[PDB]
């Protein structure tokens, strides 16, 4: 009844440092049309089981989508560290949700090199869970301040993914979706087949 | 905010910026090498220029951080790699003069004419002819018309390079070349530039008797082809050694064969009578590599690589090469046919590729071999192991009723000795002469005298025609006209047999070492990948000690490899003289 279709085959996905959030409510959740797609590399679910997802319901469900590398997919998990798990997107230790990813070489790759996907590699401190950063202020490494212009020990904080079709499997684009389940004092409204 | 966090951030940024440019340059180079047109040269040159400019600009900024303030090891090696600078510490005019000299020298060697150009014409005459005068005139003409015109350029070259080397806190340009073997580590794993000369000199005194016996069987077998031009007690003339210079003696097999009736093992017919194509060759190579515990080739290997000539009117060079473009891209380019030599070069290049995939996890600056001699020695042992009768009998190209005759073994060993043992004195003499010339020990007015005296004393080869100081004989070689180091081959030859004996011992093999096969031995291939993953992140003493158990070069395995040939060669010299007296010259009368 609700679009778990406009999150999965959308034309354009978002960068990892600016990850898009979509909330689904007042609907019937069909989780069998996803697990039997046979086109998903990873279908790991934490805190619940994929078989019992149809029985117990919740109030709200949150969906986040972005694009990362092939060998950075394993960092989307509780208690994992790395370049993208502390500066771009973090998950709490007590997680209840699913992580879904699949290969996207046929779409997000060009011969001249796609350059519209970015990620952040410099930051002063780690990110709290479910926190997003958009600022592009120049990063300061030394004690001598630089006034808004990059120079010695002053670096721009974002860099681009050079996706090309000839890259290896570990350097090819992957599309990742994360679902989280919300249960609070509001009435439970999202659940499906009877 | 210390002098380590800044270096770490700088290294992060450099590592993530260099990959893009390197990949683009490699892609452009491959595209040009696959088509060779007029529009691809522009792109290749643009990519190369941009990459070089970026590297120079970044290496300029990396010298602002001192080395002694960093306590970690990997970061110290990364800064040491990024802080090297050659020809960038000179005045602009001197650099321009040096570049002009180098370009002129390379061009003048490239298009030399003797009276037929070198590459198509003179090489065939040197390789195939059997006439004394026919070889003599070509040799003398090439040397006179090339060396005489190259003397002042090389006289200026040594002075300019000495100035460049001294500007970088070095003692000599030869001392600058020897720095590729220098190490700095804990107590038991250091290495200095001075010890390389002593290490090379000691290893050469343990090879002389075998070389003397090989010299005395060739001298004695060429009595017949040339009746009255070579003395039974003198040195061999330089223009009767199978090449223009004498670097390899491999073209003397038809003249010096122990038993000329029994042929060698050739499996071209038993391979064409089974409809084998190139894909079968590479599949067999992959099966051999996966039978020893190493992984399989990627899917992009089979789609992007070139393994045959294109017959659609596109021009290619396709000298066999192995490419590591980056970002998980591995390709092999070869114009494959259905002979046995291609079947062995397939294994060689697959070994080259297998070494590259191991250290892809290391940082950008540490993705190379331990030193300049490891990367070729790794690929040579695969070809050594993949040409034994056991492997051919298991594959199917050789019938199971085959019999291993000892005369064929002697033939094989003699051919291998002519290929391998005959080139060590040449390399040692050339490198020693270049080091002594650079160091200033040799006066500028006695170059050719020292050159030919050293030839007579060490390699036992004499000139057919006397030469004054107006010539330049070393410059006729390719690696001297274009500045390249030449000590790689000695070390590679030692290392390959070191590794082969170690792995054959691990495989529990019995009998002579030249009949060793490491197929279907997971332990042997599992130990070898321990050093392949290290790359350049640890000193090459670690890399040597992990596999063989020693921290220095040893020539004992090489002599153990040629033991049956040493035993048989010693017996046929009873009624002959071993050694040479350097008082005989073929113009005395
Ligand atoms: C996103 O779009 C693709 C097609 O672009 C959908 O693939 C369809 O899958 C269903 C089964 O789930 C098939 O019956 C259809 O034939 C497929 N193609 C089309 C064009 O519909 C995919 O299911 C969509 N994702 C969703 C709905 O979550
Ligand atoms: C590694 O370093 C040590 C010490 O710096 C070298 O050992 C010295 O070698 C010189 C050689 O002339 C001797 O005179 C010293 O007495 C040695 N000192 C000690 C404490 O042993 C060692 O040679 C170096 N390793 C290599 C391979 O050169
Ligand atoms: C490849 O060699 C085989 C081995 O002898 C040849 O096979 C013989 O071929 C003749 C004529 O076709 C037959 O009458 C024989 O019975 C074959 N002998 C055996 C044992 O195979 C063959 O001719 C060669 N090439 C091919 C396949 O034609
Ligand atoms: C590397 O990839 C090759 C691809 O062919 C694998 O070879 C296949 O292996 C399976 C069993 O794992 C066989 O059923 C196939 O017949 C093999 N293919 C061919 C063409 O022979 C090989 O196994 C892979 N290596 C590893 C270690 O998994
Ligand atoms: C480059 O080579 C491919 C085949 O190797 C060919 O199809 C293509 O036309 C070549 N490029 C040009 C510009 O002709
Ligand atoms: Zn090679």
């Amino acid at each position: 009844l609700c679009p778990f279709g406009e999150v999965f085959n959308a034309t354009r996905f978002a960068s990892v440092y600016a990850w898009n959030r979509k909330r689904i409510s007042n609907c019937v959740a069909d989780y069998s049309v996803l697990y039997n797609s046979a086109s998903f590399s990873t279908f790991k679910c934490y805190g619940v089981s994929p078989t019992k997802l149809n029985d117990l319901c919740f109030t709200n469900v949150y969906a986040d989508s972005f694009v990362i590398r092939g060998d950075e997919v394993r960092q989307i998990a509780p208690g994992q560290t790395g370049k993208i798990a502390d500066y771009n997107y973090k998950l709490p230790d007590d997680f209840t949700g699913c992580v879904i990813a699949w290969n996207s070489n046929n779409l997000d790759s060009k011969v001249g090199g796609n350059y519209n996907y970015l990620y952040r590699l410099f930051r002063k401190s780690n990110l709290k869970p479910f926190e997003r950063d958009i600022s592009t202020e120049i990063y300061q490494a030394g004690s001598t301040p630089c006034n808004g212009v990059e120079g010695f020990n002053c670096y721009f904080p974002l860099q681009s993914y050079g996706f090309q079709p000839t890259n290896g499997v570990g350097y090819q684009p992957y599309r990742v979706v994360v679902l989280s389940f919300e249960l609070l004092h509001a009435p439970a409204t999202v659940c499906g087949p009877k | 905010q210390s002098t380590e966090d800044l270096v770490n951030t700088f290294l992060e940024k450099f590592n993530y910026e260099a990959e893009e440019l390197s990949y683009q340059s490699s892609l452009a180079s491959w595209n040009y090498n696959t088509n060779i047109t007029d529009e691809n040269l522009q792109k290749m040159n643009n990519a190369g220029a941009k990459w070089s400019a970026f590297y120079e600009e970044q290496s300029k900024l990396a010298k602002t951080y001192p080395l002694e303030e960093i306590q970690d090891s990997t970061v110290k090696r990364q800064l040491r790699a990024l802080q090297h600078s050659g020809s960038s510490v000179l005045s602009a005019d001197k650099n321009q003069r040096l570049n002009t000299i180098l370009n002129s020298m390379s061009t003048i060697y490239s298009t030399g004419k003797a009276c037929l150009l070198l590459e198509p014409g003179l090489d065939d005459i040197m390789e195939n002819s059997k006439d004394y005068n026919e070889r003599l005139w070509a040799w003398e003409g090439w040397r006179s018309e090339v060396g005489k015109q190259l003397r002042p350029l090389y006289e200026e070259y040594v002075a300019l390079k000495n100035e460049m080397a001294r500007a970088n806190n070095y003692e000599d340009y030869g001392d600058y070349w020897r720095g590729d073997y220098e190490e700095e580590w804990e107590n038991g794993y250091n290495y200095s530039r001075n010890q390389l000369i002593d290490d090379v000199e000691h290893t050469f005194t343990q090879i002389m008797p075998l070389y003397q016996h090989l010299h005395a069987y060739v001298r004695t077998k060429l009595m017949d082809t040339y009746p009255s031009y070579i003395s039974p007690t003198g040195c061999l003339p330089a223009h009767l050694l199978g090449d223009m210079w004498g670097r390899f003696w491999t073209n003397l097999y038809p003249l010096t064969v122990p038993f000329g009736q029994k042929p060698n093992i050739d499996v071209t017919n038993a391979m064409v009578n089974q409809s084998w194509d190139a894909r079968k060759i590479f599949k067999e190579a992959e099966k051999f590599f996966v039978s020893v515990g190493l992984p399989n080739m990627t899917q992009g290997f089979w789609e992007n690589s070139m393994l045959t000539e294109p017959s659609d009117s596109w021009k290619v060079v396709c000298h066999p090469t192995a490419w590591d473009l980056g970002r998980g891209d591995f390709r092999i380019k070869m114009c494959t046919k259905v002979t046995m030599d291609d079947f062995l070069t397939a294994h060689h290049e697959m070994g080259h590729i297998q070494y590259d995939m191991a250290y892809a996890a290391q940082p950008f600056l540490l993705r190379n071999g331990a030193n300049e001699g490891f990367h070729e020695a790794v690929g040579e042992i695969m070809s050594l192991s993949a040409a034994t009768p056991n492997h051919l009998k298991n594959i199917g190209l050789l019938p199971p009723s085959f019999f291993e005759d000892s005369e064929t073994e002697i033939n094989f060993l003699l051919k291998q000795a002519l290929t391998i043992v005959g080139t060590l004195p040449f390399t040692y003499m050339l490198e020693k002469w270049r080091w002594m010339v650079f160091k200033g020990e040799i006066p500028k007015d006695q170059w050719m005298k020292t050159w030919w005296e050293m030839k007579r004393n060490i390699v036992g080869v004499v000139e057919p025609v006397p030469h004054d100081e107006t010539y330049c004989d070393p410059a006729s070689l390719f690696h001297v006209a274009n500045d390249y180091s030449f000590i790689r081959y000695y070390t590679r030859t030692i290392y390959q047999f070191q590794f082969q004996e170690a792995l054959c011992q691990i495989a529990k093999h019995e009998g002579p070492l030249h009949k060793c096969d490491i197929s279907n031995s997971s332990e042997a291939g599992q130990k070898l990948l321990e050093m392949l993953k290290l790359g350049k992140s640890k000193p090459w003493t670690y890399a040597l000690e992990i596999v063989v158990g020693a921290k220095n070069m040893d020539v004992r395995p090489l002599l153990n490899y040629f033991e049956p040939l040493f035993t048989w060669l010693k017996e046929q010299n009873r009624n002959s003289f071993v050694g040479w007296n350097t008082d005989w010259s073929p113009y005395a009368d």
